């Protein structure tokens, strides 16, 4: 059994498409609704299960919280497909132009096209980007802090390892 | 919300990030009085800017704080970018991270200079400077193409191809509409009209900017003005007398073809033109002559695209199609390529911090932007 | 199913195999940019690889990984397999063999490596890495004949009686259509026209691919291109002008049957086949001269079936009759007959598979693949 | 006696031989006015030559009728070898055997219009053109080495062994002492000076020979430079002002290690040696290495013998001694050669004579000369 989110069990949390928009700690511009500073959201469930759940190869989807954790579990081995020898203060630069570079949502070129529900409206669309690149852009920042934590200037081998792993065999 | 601030050497353009034309425009422009202003208190100042000290120009000195695309005085152009925070867009500057417009191959000291002052003085969150040739194609929408660029001060060009610039076959020419309007202003002697005052400048300028036209073939503008009063126009002087034009109202912008006419040896904006596509790598020019971007209030005169489009086809070779790109909001697309660029959320990582140039100083700006 | 995918130093050529022609063919070619990256966003790439870079290169340094059929540069032969398989022929490695090739007597460590990065970067099932001048003898739909392979960085013979090989008498020559195009840059020069760069050797190469030829008498040839029209014509550039040439049209293919104009001391590819030949058991010598097998893409020069016969009947014992077998696809052959051997069912007993490489290690291939 | 003049890009260069040094030294320019002239009896004339143009360049355009060792402009080519011979060493070229220079890989047409006009209008007794680099060996007093050449308009190599050239590793680069003005041209604007016209292409010319150095380790000389030091000196210009420049003095002659300063995508002097020597047989490697020749104006910048031994060991194997030759006559050693080669008793034969081009017609040059 792979790891799923602990938000499945939270109810009552936003929704676009079928994706859930989970409270988030931020820096950067968009929908995300705030969370507890002391507290895991979305981000460091998902960067703490991406290291364990890219080796399993079947996982059940349970709801809106896990289609949210799959996206970010794919996000991360882009981000570490692009940070392979960078300096941490052009993996920033670079990470973030990758965040924030024009992508497919789900319901348009997106791999995932048969498990994730189409924005409900023309209007829905904008609050999935709006949300999709507030989210990616956190996760790429917060990512960041680990694969460079002890040593600034070379990606601990660690984390680099597994841009070769690929999340039930897909990717964006 | 960012500002853009094309901040030109015969037009100041100025308005936010976003905004589709320029919120102000005005007059690059500072003043003294030039008389002895004895009857004093009825609101007399030390000196006027902008479309103030144009509105009084008769009793002006008047100085543009810019020559060729170079700051030439400090004090007047602080004025100036005072007089755009707190007099036309009436905004806090340390609120309002700034975007700045220069043209190429200009003083690194120029750049410096006019970093320091936003930071140290107009105390700016973020700051960025563009060189404001590749901001014609953000206006123009497209990744491709060698823009020609004539301001007041200076006429440049610049390849890009596929978003990236060349910088070897980028060039520029101290030639613009401040040295067509002192030509025009010296070629109306030759019928006895007569203008030489720091006012009467800007009157040959309103004359340009309106009666003034590019020939589409010289020498048969030349021969037919010389046979006929057709072609000829009048026009009115504030002080009430009138002016009547022939020759001369082509013979003026005929100088950004024939620089010789203004003693320059360096060649027309036709030839710079094919010049810098040649200079271009061998496979790009056949995406250079499809894409020439004309940009800047000088490249506005009736038939300059039809002139030049003439010209540069018996330049390039006969084989291949070469067209001339000309909107009509020309005049503004420096600083509509502006504000597309402050717009992009890619480019919000890219604004200059106060919080690197304090450990940084102005040396920062050559590395971190261009 | 399985890939053949023969990676040339000039075009990689790649498919399926029981598939009539490749459907990946393109250059062999990774393209880096040279230019100052002005335009933020723009969907701009560090690097661009086959036709997506031969497209943009009036920007980029074109570099080849590959060079004289050994494998220069593994950081992008790595790139230009990733853009075969998942960009080109839009596959998971991971769930079809590979078949690959080889030109005889390369490096040991060139076939290794080509294995490791297969098996431990492509994740492939199993692979097998065939001679590419054996291949060649399967797409003539022969068992006995003398194979002269010819692509863009190696020339080479290997001689076949029964389907035995003799590897004694396998001659490799450096010398292919990259030294002809390097040579047309050299020989273009004293005409008029220079051409420098990487970009620009890519014109030349497709200059050498539609106006050259092989001369049947290259003296006599000579003497008629400096005595009349006939033999020149003309070429237009990218950048619209023409560019006109004469003897230079079988000077650059003349340099295959002639070495010394590079200044290779060397029999010239007619020569070398009969040295292949008379290094052959006697017996078996007739079998060979009537299935000389030209193949690779430096075999397509208009009359150079023609000339190859000429010279072979002359070193030959007149005694006995000589064919060069030249098809029309003998463009891709060596693809053709990795795509009749990966589907013959005895072959299918013949691959390294996966498990066998991660218990034997890279060596596998030495003891395994010849 | 015979006469040698050096057709060199930037100055002409001529003399008889075994003379020391050249009688003439001086610009390879034809100027023309371009202004009214309503001085009657000012002592003008239609067009101006060499030092003539040189000193009254303030009203003139000057023109180079040579373009990278190219003839450009025949008309006036002839103009500067009349006002050679009749003015400057006041002979008459019926009464002299001349030997001309020309550099290796150029479109043989200029070589043939050379020699038609020496024998049609100059009617010289008998003429030779000589490989430029192939006379600066015989000035070094040797027979092995290979001799990297830099002019104002082209720099090669020519790798030469035992009195045997290998064509084949010849190597031309398009880069000089003109791209290197023009480059100083182009960033004495960071400081905000400005030079545009071709009379101050001269006075950049004239800059460029006496304040521009080769940083040996540039990257530590840039920050050495970062702090204002003895690096920084001054010029005085002919308009009576000074001028100051730090970092471009070594800017200015880097560009010949990295042409990319420029947009060339080719490798430096330094790397242009190292190919053409390991284009070289595997035994001659040892004895070039130890005999590289360095000649003409362009290899005249202090630092660059010494940088340049620096480079050539990095890149060459590290077991054995380099020695790059720099003469202090190298600034003339193609003249030098000329001087030696055309006096020597056993070349007599070689001249093509005015009787046999009364056979052959021109293309005799080729066969005679290479
Ligand atoms: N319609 C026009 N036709 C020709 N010249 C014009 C026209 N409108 C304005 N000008 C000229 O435009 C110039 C200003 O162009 P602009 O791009 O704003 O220059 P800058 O940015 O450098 O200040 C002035 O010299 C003015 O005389
Ligand atoms: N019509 C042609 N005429 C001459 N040369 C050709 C022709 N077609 C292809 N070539 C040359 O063949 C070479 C590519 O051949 P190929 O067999 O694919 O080589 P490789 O296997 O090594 O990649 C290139 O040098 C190309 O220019
Ligand atoms: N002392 C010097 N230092 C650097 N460059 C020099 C020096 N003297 C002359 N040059 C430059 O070398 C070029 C002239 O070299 P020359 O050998 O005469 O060239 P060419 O033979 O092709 O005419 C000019 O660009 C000139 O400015
Ligand atoms: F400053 Be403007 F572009 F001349
Ligand atoms: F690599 Be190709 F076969 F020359
Ligand atoms: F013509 Be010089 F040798 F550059
Ligand atoms: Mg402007
Ligand atoms: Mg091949
Ligand atoms: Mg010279």
């Amino acid at each position: 059994p792979a790891y799923h989110s602990s938000f499945l069990s939270l109810t009552d949390v936003p929704t676009t498409g079928n994706i859930a928009m989970l409270p988030l700690k931020t820096k950067f511009r968009g929908p995300a609704y705030p969370a507890d500073e002391s507290q895991m959201d979305i981000i460091d469930e998902c960067i703490g299960l991406f290291r364990a759940n890219c080796f399993f190869r079947n996982f059940e989807i349970k709801g809106p919280a896990d289609r949210t954790l799959i996206y970010g579990t794919l996000f991360i081995s882009e981000c570490l497909g692009r940070v392979n020898g960078l300096n941490y203060r052009d993996a920033e630069r670079q990470l973030n132009s990758l965040a924030l570079e024009n992508f497919s949502i789900p319901g348009s070129g997106f791999p995932l096209n048969a498990l994730y529900a189409p924005p409900l409206s023309p209007q829905d669309a904008e609050i999935m980007r709006t949300y999709l690149t507030q989210f990616r852009q956190e996760l790429a920042y917060r990512l960041l802090s680990h694969v460079y934590a002890t040593e600034k200037d070379h990606p601990s081998k660690w984390w680099t390892c597994f841009s070769k792993r690929r999340f039930m065999n897909k990717a964006l | 919300t960012a500002l853009v601030c094309d901040n030109g050497s015969g037009l100041v353009k100025a308005g936010f990030a976003g905004d589709d034309a320029p919120r102000a425009v005005f007059p690059s422009i500072v003043g003294r009085p030039r008389h002895q202003g004895v009857m004093v208190g009825m609101g007399q100042k030390d000196s006027y800017v902008g479309d103030e000290a144009q509105s009084k120009r008769g009793i002006l000195t008047l100085k543009y704080p810019i020559e060729h695309g170079i700051i030439t005085n400090w004090d007047d152009m602080e004025k100036i970018w005072h007089h755009t925070f707190y007099n036309e867009l009436r905004v806090a500057p340390e609120e309002h991270p700034t975007l700045l417009t220069e043209a190429p191959l200009n003083p690194k000291a120029n750049r410096e200079k006019m970093t320091q002052i936003m930071f140290e003085t107009f105390n700016v969150p973020a700051m960025y400077v563009a060189i404001q040739a590749v901001l014609s194609l953000y206006a123009s929408g497209r990744t491709t193409g060698i823009v020609l660029d004539s301001g007041d001060g200076v006429t440049h060009n610049v390849p890009i191809y596929e978003g990236y610039a060349l910088p070897h076959a980028i060039m520029r020419l101290d030639l613009a509409g401040r040295d067509l309007t002192d030509y025009l202003m010296k070629i109306l002697t030759e019928r006895g009209y007569s203008f030489v005052t720091t006012a009467e400048r800007e009157i040959v300028r309103d004359i340009k900017e309106k009666l003034c036209y590019v020939a589409l073939d010289f020498e048969n503008e030349m021969a037919t003005a010389a046979s006929s009063s057709s072609l000829e126009k009048s026009y009115e002087l504030p002080d009430g007398q009138v002016i009547t034009i022939g020759n001369e109202r082509f013979r003026c912008p005929e100088t950004l073809f024939q620089p010789s006419f203004i003693g320059m040896e360096s060649a027309g904006i036709h030839e710079t033109t094919y010049n810098s596509i040649m200079k271009c790598d061998i496979d790009i020019r056949k995406d250079l002559y499809a894409n020439n971007v004309m940009s800047g209030g000088t490249t506005m005169y009736p038939g300059i695209a039809d002139r030049m489009q003439k010209e540069i086809t018996a330049l390039a070779p006969s084989t291949m199609k070469i067209k001339i790109i000309a909107p009509p909001e020309r005049k503004y697309s420096v600083w509509i390529g502006g504000s597309i660029l402050a717009s992009l959320s890619t480019f919000q990582q890219m604004w200059i911090t106060k919080q690197e140039y304090d450990e940084a100083g102005p040396s920062i700006v050559h590395r971190k932007c261009f």
